[PDB]
């Protein structure tokens, strides 16, 4: 049993963290079938490090300002959601931002200890006014998808910690859509547009392909049941 | 675009598919050409798929009450017998996929397709001529959608929630994207409230005033307190649009729409009709609109209403026995008792249904339906009316939920039979009047550009009231809209607001009533003086496009369409032949 | 009722005192009458008539 | 019209008939409806002959009357007795000067005794006539403004070929 | 603007057409004289005869002649002079 | 059945089509009892045809009489008396559903009756003279056939009631899961079911015919006919529902007809229905359908047509029916037979030949290009002229009969006729997109789409839902019965057992001793006007049993959790599942497509002639000139009215130019207006044209 | 921290033809997809056999009847597509059906030759008079997914061959539920249950396996990306 021909993936590059794949020509019906799942595993498959939570310095029960900083402790938090951080620790690190002085502070002027990587260092983080002063401490560390805030409702032994939505997959945003083609004087076929966004970390080939493998692992469990049975196969592509 | 079956397109493009087949040298000549093409060979369907590409084809729907039923569509070949028909130009059609057929025409010269590809095209016809208007806008399941993706409920998953002591806030997203991760991850509703930090989406001129007052510009950050519903809809406007932050409903989506056209070219209007559709269909499936017997509530207060309004009317009857009244004004009486009965049992029903019942979210939301239909299915039916054509003083208490006894099934049976019977009837007067109007106005059409005239006519865009505060005039958006300036707008606040020959838009009305001005002079066709039909600067903006009005339009024929297609909608003479003359009863 | 009648359980509450007559009857009886059948005199003299035609 | 001038009845005609269609619902923008008045006010009733030949009281198109009033006469615009009338929708239509187009909805073998006894020719403007003439019609793309339109290519990109 | 791709025959956009002539009328008439022009352009006579130049924008690959005209109007490469 | 017995107000002596508007149309207080007032054609015979009721019988004076119960001392009693509606003005008739004690006297003291003028009034007990036989009184056969009648609206009752008889018979019939009493004694009476005449042991079994031994030794014999046309094209025929030793009894029913399943009417079939908006597929009425109907021939049929053609004597000979055809290949007639006819069983698509037929042709007189054509080939003249019968266009399927008639033979031909050929063609045509599909309450739409089972939603014990109808549509057309359909159908398709070992609940306190447990597949009644109130149906709803894996599927509220067949995500909130009786109508596709390209034309005014599927063409009216106009559209409607229509000079050029690829050339003058200036110069008018 | 323990399968039988699966741990949100994925795969894309044509002896068409047989063309048609086989080779093979006299016949009197198996020979078929006789040939081949009948204008088949609609899917029902499941130091990870009955032609985890082995195939595109 094999199948009509072969399908094949394209790849434009809308910009420099962002690109639109294109899988066809699909048996008819299969491209729905693809799409939820390689979103899915693009979404919540892919390994990565990001702050799982943060403590500021001088400030433990209004968490609504920060003496010295023009900026709400809200706006802080939202700004170091989206820092980016690349770490092969697989346990928590802490990680130190300390400034005095009016002016602007970013991300650059962290100061990860070994092991640990910061993308995008032009990120900007605070500004301080006249004799303002931000001292602030992150927590790194690894894992899949988007976790959301882990409370310290537990835990309140530890003062001032406060918790923050973790995006540990580099993938950030993900979209698919199925389209009709016609090959082989029938309009049957499926054509599937998937247009994925993703971090600084990493370009969207390597995170589609990681997708994939994991994909092709995880159904390799079904495929162990009984081998050498009778399954459409879709052949090499030059030979 | 539009669907075509296969052989319909082979059929309709015969000659131009046995010219390729001959070009292509599957065929000798002409004959063998016709031969293949008759007997549907497989070499067939490879030229047609090719020339019929980029070849308008006009779709009609009779009647053709206005100038929209016949409308160009770019054809595709599909495998079946009927034609695909976008949702959106049903309403410009007045079809509905339970029967109704279209007729397909071809353009064959260079004319021809020019015109249908330019003039007519579905894509350039989104305002109604009558009024500008728009025509293909969200309906039914689309307006559902969209309503229900923006509607804000409290108590959500995931909620806002004000930062206290030792409790900083928590529902707070970096971005879009970080919302939509943790709505996939269920932590997140769609219609639960949020703060969010946008980047790409204009904010409102107020919020821009007070955070970029030097002018917004793309990547620059703010803090929307909006749901994400809003954020994915206002993503669907172009980028430059501000955002909204505002439930969709029917009329404010015609709103949206209407300013989308007033400012932005017609494509990105279309683009935008496109898009809404898509997202309000997605949003649809999946909204949890339903139909039961557990959702049709009954109010539990008719059974007090129909109790007290029936010792009413008993004690109605005993006024008449007492020979105080006569057998008309017993029956005006009884049903007038009836009829406020009819009210009460309605608004009890209206204040009854939780604000999340499907029955009455579909009426709500502007997608369809009306409360008196409503009324009618869960609360009581009402008078009904006999074949003479007068209200039966005994109405149907009983709802067609509970169901109708087989008396006052008989009895309602006449309306239905009465109503069925006028329908077609109804429709010889208003056929009659628009015949009337387009031999009248056959031949009236704008000849020149300016009839360099210094007349024209007053119109009041607001009035001072009692309070000295301005209140817009309700007759002003079919009145001084789509008008040219007769004279310039000087008579108050000391300077000029917009001079001669400026066309009276939205935005110009509105700078209007911001300068405390009322009264203005505007050209009118009534008061021009050209020598033959009339000009473009008097007859102003063509209500279709939305700019001022082509040299050659015809205007009469427009005008004579517009007038006539709701005649249908209007209160008639009565039909029957029995009786006594209706004119009487204005 | 009939002797077939598959099994169908019937939702109704009152009873019925007449059987549903022959819904073919409009067309037959007339023509009966105008042949005079035999059948259509002993239904015509029963019902109260005399010498019928 | 008797009271005031005939711009007045037409206002007064124009707010009637839109008061009627916006009490059920139903919105029309004004510029139709004063498009359809227009058609009622275009005649001129004419008493006596003073500086023309028409007959009394006979309904004569207003340039006509004004051209016939100004130019023909040669003491100068020596007035001809002649006021507007209000004639309605029927009548308008019925009292065109084609016909051709008379003939479509009025008794033909009267139109065509009438046209052959006088006569007279019909000009082809206006649409009734030209579609059975089977002429394109003098409006959109089919008038001589647009008909006659000639293209050719730039001398700058003719020479760039 | 910074509308999205047109497609279909939609490509170019009309509101930009329309800019480059007086009416729609106008346009229309011009686009057909045009395709009338490439038309004959195609089958002109075997003898090679010039009364009408060919298509001066690169033509697809089985465009019609009037969407060629149409890209060419919206290249600024043909003008009219109006019958008025 | 509803043909029979039909009252028609038109016809010699009787009122005009065009006459007496909103008069004699309406529905007076007398047709209860006497002609339904709720089914009626829509057409232009709207309220002048009707349909005699169900209890009514003509008094042989010619006047429509109804049976009602005689009342004395306010005791029913078993003495009804046929009255006329004269005779009815003079006494005063109760409901049928008025409480009444066991005894049979009155219960209450109010009791709502109808007066002499044909209005609804309370009396009192004492008043009433005479009562209702049943409640259906007033319905006809048709409409006594839509189960939940009295929650539907007049209008929407009237579409469904004549819907239902314009349903195409299936290849396998299905009786309904739910419906009224009349599905059988309609079966019966409409004469499509075989019935044995008496008593007996049925002897043998076959597909054509079936012989029954009576208990006297008499046999009896029936012909089955088979695979029989229609008068509308249909398949009718029997297949026998008995076996061999069987006991058969009078008026038992041994074979049933084309919509017949044990005896019941079969019209259309129980589908798994889903009440939710589909991604805009089911929008404006529109319908979503499984791949398993058309898989499983669910909504399958059979249509049969009959081709005829003639062979008669001519003034230049006799025409005769051959098997060779001049100028045509022997590829073309491989299936004709010896005699010229194609043969049984063989498969026909557009422009076969059926049967071999040539004419005396006459004069040739070729042209010098013909001339040399034929003399490289060599082919000499034929004196004859190939007509030979064609399958029309758009039609295909396999001969099944063929029937021929000959004077040769003495048959009773017309004069002048030699021969007369028939040819039967059948055709399995399946559910297709665009085809029509409606209910029994008014719900009508065309088939959207035809979605693929694993797309479908489907409920969590994995069963795909085969329809889905859109929810908007059902509130609006006020046909609310519908929802009751579908929702006891679920409930008769897995079966119910109330509570009733610690005593009756107060809502099944009314159910009937019979009707407190069944079993799953079970078919139940709901009579008009007396079926399942909605509280019965709401707390049997509660008691469904559970399927195979021991979970119920619906709650008490009569919805379902159903999983998206596309993501996989369950949907956001429970929607109403359900089994739907939905039949399939004969306004199908195949019959309702056309198109021209060039074809036949008039004679006289020269223009495309219409009225016909094969090559009629489109009517182009005044309001669509209006609306081209009012476009600007000048050329369009020029060359729309000229070039494609009696333009003889300019439609041979247009084709040669579309043919050769060179541009259209401008249209001439049309024929109407040649031909009307030559009639006007006929007048002895000088008419003239200048510039 | 990112849970190291990869996803495993098990299985457990319910009857002779259906068998549920669990595959656990999975992550958050991940049960829903995998269980449409491997749903759709099992219901479009599992190959088997069926009857593709068939040849009576006394029949030129289906339209018609057999002498003394209770059913016609049509009917045992409509049965024979119940019919559920099981075929080696991908060729077209013939199987024989013959019987006279009174008396039902079932699938299981079909003659079916070496590499061909009928699974459920209670299958009615016809029933039979004293004067009946049934003598019809059948053609078996293999393939996926449900293909329409093969008109003889195209097939090149001489009169008397009635082709049948073809469903070649040897899978009946499938589904899938999601629950969680607890490792170190979390409790919201999915743990997928999908139960697959499958037509007696193949086991339930043979289906499994081949739409296994098809997803394998086609998702190894994205791992082509090196
Ligand atoms: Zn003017």
């Amino acid at each position: 049993m094999l199948i009509s021909q072969r399908p094949t993936l394209s790849e434009e590059t809308v910009a420099e963290n962002r690109s639109r794949f294109v899988i066809e020509p699909l048996e008819p019906g299969f491209g729905y079938t693809l799409g939820n799942s390689l979103r899915r595993t693009l979404l919540s498959s892919i390994p990565g490090a990001a702050v799982t939570s943060i403590r500021i310095d001088g400030v433990l029960h209004e968490f609504t300002t920060v003496p010295g900083v023009k900026e709400d402790v809200t706006d802080i938090i939202l700004n170091l959601k989206g820092l980016v951080v690349s770490s092969d620790d697989d346990e928590p690190v802490t990680m130190y931002l300390r400034k005095q002085g009016p002016g602007v502070v970013t991300a650059g002027d962290i100061v990860p200890p070994a092991g640990v990587t910061v993308h995008n260092p032009d990120m900007h983080i605070a500004t301080l006014n006249d004799k303002g002063k931000l001292e602030v401490e992150l927590v790194v560390e690894r894992g899949r998808g988007y976790v959301p805030a882990v409370q310290n409702k537990a835990s309140g032994a530890e003062i001032g910690r406060i918790p923050v939505d973790s995006i540990y997959s580099p993938v950030l945003k993900v979209t698919y859509k199925v389209e009709a083609t016609r090959v082989e004087q029938r309009t049957d076929f499926d054509k599937l547009i998937i247009d994925v966004e993703t971090k600084n970390s990493i370009s969207p080939r390597d995170a589609l392909a990681s997708a994939g493998g994991t994909l092709v692992e995880l159904f390799g469990l079904a495929r162990e049941l009984n081998a050498d049975s009778e399954h459409i196969e879709i052949g090499p592509s030059p030979a | 675009q539009c669907g075509l079956p296969k052989l319909m397109a082979l059929e309709l493009f015969k000659p131009f598919v046995m010219k390729r087949l001959v070009d292509l040298n599957h065929a000798q000549n002409i004959k063998s050409a016709k031969r293949m093409v008759e007997r549907q060979r497989p070499q067939v369907w490879d030229v047609l798929e090719e020339v019929i590409a980029e070849h308008p084809v006009l779709l009609n729907r009779a009647p053709t009450l206005h100038r929209l039923g016949i409308q160009a569509f770019e054809p595709q070949l599909v495998e079946g017998k009927a034609i695909q028909l976008h949702p959106l130009v049903c309403e410009a059609f007045n079809a509905d996929f339970d029967g109704d057929q279209m007729a397909v025409h071809l353009p064959l010269s260079a004319e021809a397709q020019a015109e249908a590809r330019i003039l007519m095209l579905s894509s350039n016809n989104i305002l109604s001529p009558a009024s500008g208007k728009p025509l293909a806008m969200p309906r039914l399941d689309m307006v559902t959608g969209l309503y229900y993706l923006t509607t804000l409920v409290e108590g959500a998953t995931g909620e806002y929630q004000a930062a206290t002591k030792d409790a900083p806030e928590q529902g707070v997203y970096s971005s879009p994207a970080e919302a939509i991760m943790a709505m996939d991850r269920g932590a997140l509703s769609v219609r639960a409230k949020i703060k969010v930090r946008l980047t790409e989406l204009r904010p409102p001129t107020d919020l821009e005033a007070q955070l970029f007052e030097n002018g917004w510009k793309p990547g620059d950050a703010w803090t929307a307190e909006t749901t994400l519903g809003r954020v994915m809809f206002n993503e669907l406007l172009p980028k430059s649009y501000p955002f909204v932050n505002e439930q969709m409903h029917k009329k404010v989506q015609a709103r949206i729409i209407n300013d989308l056209a007033e400012r932005f070219p017609m494509i990105v209007v279309a683009q935008t009709v496109d898009k809404l559709k898509d997202a309000g269909f997605y949003w649809a499936t999946r909204s949890g609109v339903t139909v039961s017997m557990a959702d049709v509530l009954v109010p539990p207060q008719k059974q007090e209403i129909l109790e007290r309004h029936e010792a009413e009317a008993d004690a109605i009857e005993r006024k008449y026995q007492r020979g105080a009244l006569n057998h008309t004004e017993r029956n005006e009486s009884l049903v007038k008792i009836w009829q406020d009965a009819t009210e009460e049992v309605g608004k009890a029903l209206e204040e009854f249904y939780p604000a999340d019942n499907p029955i009455i979210t579909i009426v709500k939301s502007g997608a369809t339906g009306n409360l008196t239909q409503t009324r009618t299915l869960a609360g009581m039916k009402g008078l009904v009316t006999n074949p003479k054509g007068e209200f039966i003083p005994r109405p149907i208490k009983s709802s067609f939920r509970e169901g109708l006894t087989v008396l006052e099934y008989f009895i309602n049976t006449h309306g239905a039979r009465k109503g069925l019977a006028d329908t077609a009837l109804r429709t010889a007067d208003s056929g009659y009047l628009t015949r009337r109007l387009v031999d009248v106005s056959q031949d009236v059409i704008v000849r020149e550009h300016d009839c360099e005239t210094e007349r024209g006519i007053n119109v009041t865009l607001a009035e001072r009231g009692p309070d000295g505060t301005l209140i817009r005039d309700a007759h002003v958006e079919t009145s001084a809209f789509a008008r040219t300036l007769a004279t310039d707008a000087v008579d108050a606040n000391g300077n000029v607001i917009i001079e001669r020959g400026h066309d009276l838009g939205d935005p110009a009305i509105d700078a209007l009533l911001a300068a405390g001005i009322t009264t203005v002079k505007v050209r009118s066709v009534l008061t021009c003086t050209s020598a033959t039909g009339v000009c473009a600067m008097c007859y102003g903006r063509s209500m279709a496009t939305g700019k001022l009005v082509d040299i050659g339009e015809a205007v009469g024929i427009v005008a004579a369409q517009s007038i006539g297609e709701p005649g249908t909608q209007l209160t008639m003479r009565t039909f029957h032949q029995g009786g006594v003359t209706g004119g009487a009863d204005i | 009722s009939v002797p077939g009648a598959p099994n169908r359980v019937s939702f109704a509450k009152l009873r019925e005192p007449l059987e549903v007559p022959g819904l073919l009857d409009v067309q037959t009886d007339s023509f009966e009458w105008l042949v005079g059948s035999d059948r259509w005199r002993q239904a015509a003299i029963d019902r109260g008539e005399e010498n019928p035609v | 019209l008797r009271v005031q001038g005939p711009r007045e009845v037409q206002i007064h005609l124009v707010k009637e008939v839109q008061e009627v269609y916006r009490a059920q619902g139903v919105s029309i923008h004004d510029k139709h409806i004063e498009v359809i008045v227009r058609q009622m006010l275009r005649r001129v009733t004419i008493i006596d002959s003073g500086s023309t030949e028409f007959l009394p009281g006979s309904l004569t198109e207003r340039a006509e009357f004004e051209a016939e009033n100004r130019r023909v006469v040669a003491e100068g615009g020596e007035p001809a007795a002649g006021r507007p009338v209000l004639m309605g929708i029927t009548k308008a239509s019925l009292a065109t000067d084609s016909w051709l187009s008379a003939a479509s909805f009025q008794e033909t073998t009267r139109v065509l005794t009438d046209a052959a006894i006088n006569c007279r020719s019909d000009k082809l403007n206006g649409l009734k006539e030209n579609v059975i003439i089977g002429k394109l019609i003098p409006a959109g793309t089919g008038i001589s403004r647009y008909r006659n339109i000639q293209v050719q290519p730039t001398e700058e990109a003719r020479a760039a070929a | 603007s910074a509308y999205d791709t047109p497609l279909g025959i939609t490509n170019p956009p009309i509101d930009e057409l329309l800019s480059r002539a007086s009416s729609k009328y106008a346009l229309v008439i011009y686009a057909a004289k045009r395709a009338r022009q490439i038309n004959d352009y195609y089958n002109q006579l075997g003898d090679g005869i010039l009364e009408y130049v060919g298509p001066l924008v690169e033509p697809g690959l089985q465009e019609k002649p009037l969407s060629i005209a149409l890209r060419e109007i919206h290249g600024d490469l043909l003008e009219h002079t109006e019958g008025e | 059945l509803t043909h029979k017995r039909r009252l028609s107000a038109l016809g010699p002596g009787g009122l005009s089509r065009e006459r007496a508007g909103l008069e004699v149309r309406d529905v007076h207080p007398s047709h209860y009892g006497r002609m339904c007032p709720i089914e009626t054609p829509e057409g232009p015979n709207i309220g002048l045809i009707g349909s005699l009721s169900v209890y009514a019988r003509v008094n042989p004076f010619g006047f429509i009489e109804t049976p009602y119960r005689k009342v004395e001392n306010g005791v029913v009693t078993d003495q009804i008396d046929y009255l006329t509606a004269d005779e009815e003005d003079r006494h005063v008739v109760a409901q049928a559903n008025s409480p009444t004690d066991e005894n049979g006297r009155f219960t209450e003291d109010r009791v709502m009756v109808r007066k002499k003028g044909g209005e609804v009034e309370f009396v009192s007990a004492d008043q009433v003279d005479y009562m209702d036989v049943s409640p259906r009184q007033m319905v006809s056969v048709a409409t006594a056939m839509i189960p939940f009648l009295e929650h539907d609206d007049a209008n929407r009752a009237l579409m469904g009631a004549n819907m239902q008889r314009q349903a195409v018979p299936l290849v396998r019939s299905e009786a309904p899961l739910v419906g009224t009493g009349m599905e059988l004694r309609a079966a019966i009476d409409a004469g499509d079911v075989v019935v044995a005449d008496k008593t007996g042991v049925i002897e043998e079994v076959s597909a054509d015919y079936i012989t029954v031994m009576a208990d006297d030794g008499t046999r009896q014999s029936y012909r089955l006919r088979k695979f029989a046309r229609s008068n509308h094209g249909t398949c009718a025929n029997q297949r026998p529902i008995v076996d061999a030793g069987q006991r058969v009894e009078a008026g038992q029913v041994i074979a049933d007809g084309p919509c017949t399943q044990n005896g019941e009417m079969a019209l259309g079939k129980n589908l798994l229905v889903a009440i939710m908006p589909w991604e805009g597929h089911n929008y404006e009425d529109a319908i979503i359908l499984s791949n398993r109907l058309v898989e499983e021939d669910v909504l399958t049929s059979i249509h049969i047509e009959e081709h005829e053609i003639d062979a008669r004597d001519t003034k230049l000979g006799a025409e005769e029916i051959t098997r060779d055809i001049p100028n045509v290949s022997d590829e073309v007639l491989a299936d004709l037979d010896e005699r010229g006819i194609v043969r049984i069983g063989a498969e026909v698509r557009d422009g076969d030949i059926l049967v071999g037929k040539v004419t005396p042709k006459g004069e040739t007189e070729l042209t010098p290009e013909e001339r040399l054509l034929r003399a490289i080939f060599g082919e000499k003249a034929r004196e004859v002229r190939d007509t030979s019968l064609k399958v029309p266009h758009g039609e295909s399927g396999k001969v099944i009969g063929i029937r021929v008639f000959s004077r040769e033979d003495d048959d009773e031909l017309p004069a002048g006729v030699n021969e007369l050929v028939r040819v039967y063609v059948a055709q399995k045509r399946k559910i297709s997109d665009g085809d029509k599909l409606a209910g029994r309450h008014g719900n009508k739409g065309v088939i959207g789409k035809i979605l693929p089972v694993e797309d479908m939603p489907f409920l969590p014990d994995g069963t795909p839902v085969d329809i889905i109808l859109n929810t908007h549509g059902v509130p609006r057309r006020m046909n609310i019965g519908q929802i009751l359909e579908t929702h006891l159908g679920w409930v008769a398709k897995a079966g119910w057992n109330i509570d009733v070992a610690a005593g009756v609940p107060d809502w099944a306190s009314k159910l009937p001793e019979e009707l407190y447990s069944a079993p799953a597949d079970s078919t139940v009644a709901t009579p008009v006007f007396d079926g399942a109130q909605e509280g019965e149906l709401a707390g049997l709803l509660g008691s469904t049993l559970p399927n195979r894996d021991g979970e119920v599927m619906v709650d008490a509220d009569g919805k379902s959790t159903l999983f998206d067949g596309r993501s996989g995500e369950p949907f956001p909130y429970p929607v109403t599942v359900g089994y739907m009786y939905i039949l399939k109508l004969h306004h199908l596709v195949d019959d309702k497509i056309h198109a021209r390209s060039t074809g036949p034309y008039s004679m006289i005014t020269q223009q495309p002639l219409g009225g016909k599927a094969q090559f009629g063409g489109q009517r182009f009216g005044e309001m669509e000139c209006w609306a081209m106009q009012a476009y600007g559209a000048a050329y369009t409607l020029q060359e729309l009215l000229t070039i494609k229509s009696d333009d003889t000079v300019g439609r041979v050029k247009v084709y040669e130019a579309i043919v050769k690829g060179e541009n259209i050339p401008e249209p001439g003058i049309p024929e109407s207006f040649k031909v009307l200036l030559k009639e006007l110069q006929s007048l002895c008018l000088n008419v003239e044209v200048l510039s």
